[PDB]
């Protein structure tokens, strides 16, 4: 159903990866150390170059931007933010879009628990030059990965 | 329309930081709508010349190497015909494994490439790393058109890829003939009989 | 278009009252720059739009959460929903938009009613040295570059000092840019 | 369903043809194009390299598209780690790879996995057309713009017998 | 009924003058800077200024948290007299018991800044009535690092100071000035605690 989940900010930095092993209803994952960075620079590259590719074969006014990109194993969904700020999900067949449950993350989660945490920062920046693509830093809240694994959970 | 001939790609393989964007945007078409290099890796670039009343179209694919897009490069050399490798007189390191560069682009870009050799930066000949006639010798026996590039001057680097579209050319020259189409008569009212 | 989606968000939000909360609040936290100083005015301004640029940072996610909106470019798009769906949401008022530049670029932000400076009257040493509602200007600065644009805002006049309109001549100066996702090889 | 342009890239990433198909705009000059085919062709060989902890079946059937047609039999397909249908708002973009290589490339302006069904009984329909009139052309070398144009109005037929 | 506004940028208004309070103690006038028509502000924002409270000197910090609580009595004795009009019955200024109060308080105070009462409140007899709720409003939203939960009630023991200063406000305007201290006191299934003086 679901085998990861990641977020990128503005500043172009994976800052958060569920990993399922087995998938199931538990799994183990989430260890950035383990060439993670590495498939985040893969994950946001392909994103970066389909939703690059777009803007310029849009017509209409609203211009759009990617809903899910398949393989012929599993597919990518995406949600981007009009702040910079993008959910990607990859995901097995035989279900629709995950549109909704990408924005309820968004409405209900994120928003709680990140942004109006005010110990920790929105910008998930440590305020230098070195963070345009090459720094490191996770915001790791206690009661954030808690719900998240809660959620998920059901989607096998 | 479209309405050039042929199209050739043409890899420029080298290590990491040895000048190759700057030595690519001088002399050729540029910065069109590509969305940036490391985004996808190897950026693209385009330059249209004419051999022997044929326009030939070419794409320039800078390969970056950055160690994580080490497996995406090998696919980008699958079907490459040309191709040129880059070094820097200044440091020196990168004309150790220019010589590996040759050998993995020997390995699995077609059955015959024509590759060049071109030495950028040399504004600072006075620093040069490695003698520019011993590699001209390792040019010579190995088939390679070899080149000095100042990186100031855009005349050098725009005669070797002239010159190497024209050898890459010959190799690939279908032979062609005519289409002139004039042949008409036979005007007549039908007095037919099946 | 905006105007149904902005009351269909005032059908399904959190809501308390505006009198007798939060003009208190404000008006507190402005009393206590007020004496916290002790007694000057023209250093407050420059205390609450550094506080009002970080409370405007996070709210921007908010009000992208709770209404599913694209990246704004042009100042069509940014005055149309400041107008219709930010203001409305958030503080349950409209403001207007007059006083339009040439070249699409530098407008005013008129408020009708105000619920910050609502029911507060100002003293005197304060005629010329003091903005009241200048919270606004910081969640404005900053909000509007989180959305990746780049603006400039200040209040104009306001009615506790002066007969005419309480409005903020936002000015655009530039649109920023998305960065590439490294230096280089 | 629906298609809108036909892209035709090499198996050595730049592209041999595009025909937009009563696009009645042009959005990207010509030469864009050419940088659209191989950042496709880059995408289809990174979707290859990331796979999450799968390491384990594409049989489509006769819809009888275009109105004797070109075959009968469910059949299968050829790519498994590599891209296979973009999604977006205005457009949709499908993709089929040949077994040798081939990648055939068709834009669709119609929008919202029976459109997969539909899809390569049409991209396939095309790739008999290019083996039977591209194949077979002395005029035409190998590695080169696909300037025949005979191959235009044998494949705009069965597009609008499409739509 | 009222004229209503939304709760989520009041909550968040209320969340944050503790960084107000530090930018006003340590700024008397990593930092960083922004400008506007000829000028430049200097900035700081709030997880680098929470975090100059773990690192504070005893005289600073408690300088600090009497303006907490300044701020909660200017908010708590302007807000009685409009919680009077809402309809405050039966009960006198001098007021010669307390619970008449306390019942008035978690009714009539807490509902208007949170929403639902204080669900506990005990009785010792000579004056010093214990109020307990247990979910708290805008500490629903505040967690540390992967299991560094003792460095976090220590990190954010300011942010319980607004409720010293209702009780201060709510009972200044009803006459006097009382003593106050503050817990935190878990659940039993799914705190806070204040006292009275």
């Amino acid at each position: 159903g679901i085998y990861s989940f990641w977020i990128f900010d503005r500043h172009c930095n994976c800052i958060f990866d569920r990993e399922w092993t087995l998938a199931s209803n538990s799994a183990s994952g989430t260890i950035n150390s383990k060439q993670n960075e590495e498939d985040a620079k893969l994950l946001y590259g392909m994103i970066f170059s389909l939703r690059s590719i777009t803007q310029k074969l849009s017509k209409g006014s609203v211009k759009n931007d990617i809903r899910s990109i398949s393989t012929g194993k599993y597919r990518v969904h995406t949600y981007c933010t009009a702040s910079g700020l993008w959910f990607v999900l990859l995901s097995d067949f035989k279900q629709q879009s995950y549109t909704q449950v990408l924005q309820y993350i968004y409405s209900h989660i994120y928003v709680k628990y990140v942004s109006n945490n005010l110990l920790s920062p929105y910008d998930f920046a440590e305020n230098e030059n070195e963070m345009r693509g090459q720094g490191t830093r996770k915001i790791t809240n206690r009661n954030f990965i808690s719900v998240l694994e809660s959620f998920l959970a059901p989607m096998v | 329309g479209y309405d050039y001939d042929y199209l050739f790609k043409i890899v420029l393989i080298g290590d990491s930081g040895v000048g190759k964007s700057n030595l690519l945007s001088r002399f050729t078409t540029d910065e069109f709508n590509i969305e940036s290099k490391s985004t996808i890796g190897v950026e693209f670039a385009t330059r249209t010349i004419e051999v022997e009343n044929k326009k030939i179209k070419a794409q320039i694919w800078d390969t970056a190497g950055q160690e994580r897009y080490r497996a995406i490069t090998s696919a980008y050399y699958r079907g490459a015909v040309g191709a040129l490798i880059v070094y820097d007189i200044s440091k020196s390191s990168s004309y150790e494994n220019c010589n590996h560069w040759l050998t993995e682009l020997r390995e699995n870009a077609d059955d015959n490439v024509a590759v060049g050799l071109i030495g950028n930066k040399s504004d600072l000949a006075h620093l040069r790393a490695v003698p520019t006639d011993e590699a001209k010798n390792f040019a010579m026996e190995n088939q390679m058109l070899f080149t000095e590039t100042s990186a100031l001057n855009s005349d050098n680097v725009d005669k070797a890829f002239r010159e190497l579209i024209v050898a890459i050319f010959q190799m690939v020259s279908k032979h062609q003939v005519d289409l002139s189409g004039s042949g008409t008569n036979n005007m007549g009212s039908n007095g037919a009989p099946k | 278009s905006l105007k149904a989606m902005g009351e269909e968000i005032w059908k399904n939000k959190t809501e308390k009252i505006n009198t007798e909360l939060f003009t208190l609040t404000y008006g507190s936290i402005v009393a206590q720059l007020c004496q916290d100083y002790e007694r000057d005015f023209n250093k407050v301004n420059d205390h609450l739009y550094s506080m009002g640029y970080n409370i405007g940072c996070r709210l921007i996610e908010d009000f992208l959460a709770r209404t599913a909106l694209p990246r704004c470019e042009n100042l069509v798009k940014t005055s149309e929903v400041l107008s219709k769906c930010a203001f409305k949401i958030f503080l349950n008022i409209t403001p207007n938009i007059t006083n339009w530049s040439h070249n699409k670029d530098t407008f005013s932000l008129i408020l009708d009613e105000n619920p910050l400076a609502d029911f507060v009257e100002l003293p005197m040493d304060a005629m010329k040295s003091l903005w009241y509602s200048n919270i606004l200007c910081g969640v404005l600065k900053g909000s509007l570059e989180m959305v990746q644009l780049d603006c400039d805002v200040w209040f104009v006049s306001d009615i506790l000092r002066g007969d005419s309109q309480t409005e903020i001549k936002v000015k655009l100066n530039r649109i920023l840019k998305d960065e590439i996702p490294i230096g280089e090889d | 369903m629906a298609i809108e342009t036909i892209l035709v890239i090499n198996k050595s990433g730049g592209l041999i043809y595009q025909r937009n198909f009563t696009n009645d705009e042009q959005k990207l000059n010509s030469n864009e194009y050419l940088i659209l085919a191989s950042t496709l062709h880059g995408v289809f060989a990174i979707a290859s390299q990331l796979t999450p902890k799968a390491l384990q079946n594409t049989i489509p059937y006769i819809p009888y598209v275009g109105m004797d047609d070109f075959f009968k039999e469910p059949f299968t397909n050829w790519n498994k780690s590599g891209l296979r249908q973009l999604c977006t708002d205005q457009f949709t973009m499908f993709i089929y790879q040949t077994l040798t290589g081939l990648k055939f490339v068709a834009i669709s302006s119609s929008v919202m996995n029976l459109a997969i069904q539909i899809a390569d009984n049409f991209l396939r329909k095309v790739y008999c057309l290019y083996s039977d009139y591209v194949m077979k052309d002395p005029s035409y070398s190998m590695e080169m713009p696909i300037r025949s144009n005979l191959f235009d109005e044998k494949v705009k037929k069965m597009v609008e017998n499409l739509q | 009924s009222l004229p209503k506004v939304s709760q989520s940028v009041y909550q968040m208004l209320l969340n944050e003058m503790v960084p107000l309070a530090m930018g006003i103690e340590r700024q008397i006038s990593i930092k960083r800077l922004k400008i506007e028509e000829h000028h430049t502000v200097d900035i700081i924002r709030s997880h680098n200024l929470i975090h100059e409270l773990y690192k504070a000197d005893e005289e600073e910090k408690e300088k600090v948290l009497a303006r907490l609580r300044n701020i909660g009595f200017q908010i708590g004795l302007k807000l009685s007299e409009l919680l009077i009009f809402s309809n405050n019955p039966n009960l006198k200024f001098k007021e010669m018991d307390l619970l008449l109060i306390m019942k008035f308080i978690c009714r009539d105070v807490w509902k208007q800044i949170f929403g639902k009462q204080i669900d506990n409140l005990k009785t010792n007899h000579r004056g010093t009535f214990y109020l307990l709720d247990y979910d708290y409003r805008p500490i629903q939203s505040f967690s540390l690092e992967e299991d560094a939960k003792n460095e976090e009630l220590k990190m954010i023991e300011p942010f319980l100071e607004i409720p010293v200063g209702i009780i201060r406000g709510v009972l200044s305007s009803l006459g006097y000035s009382s003593e106050e201290v503050i817990c935190l006191a878990s659940f039993i299934d799914r705190g806070v605690s204040f006292h009275v003086q």
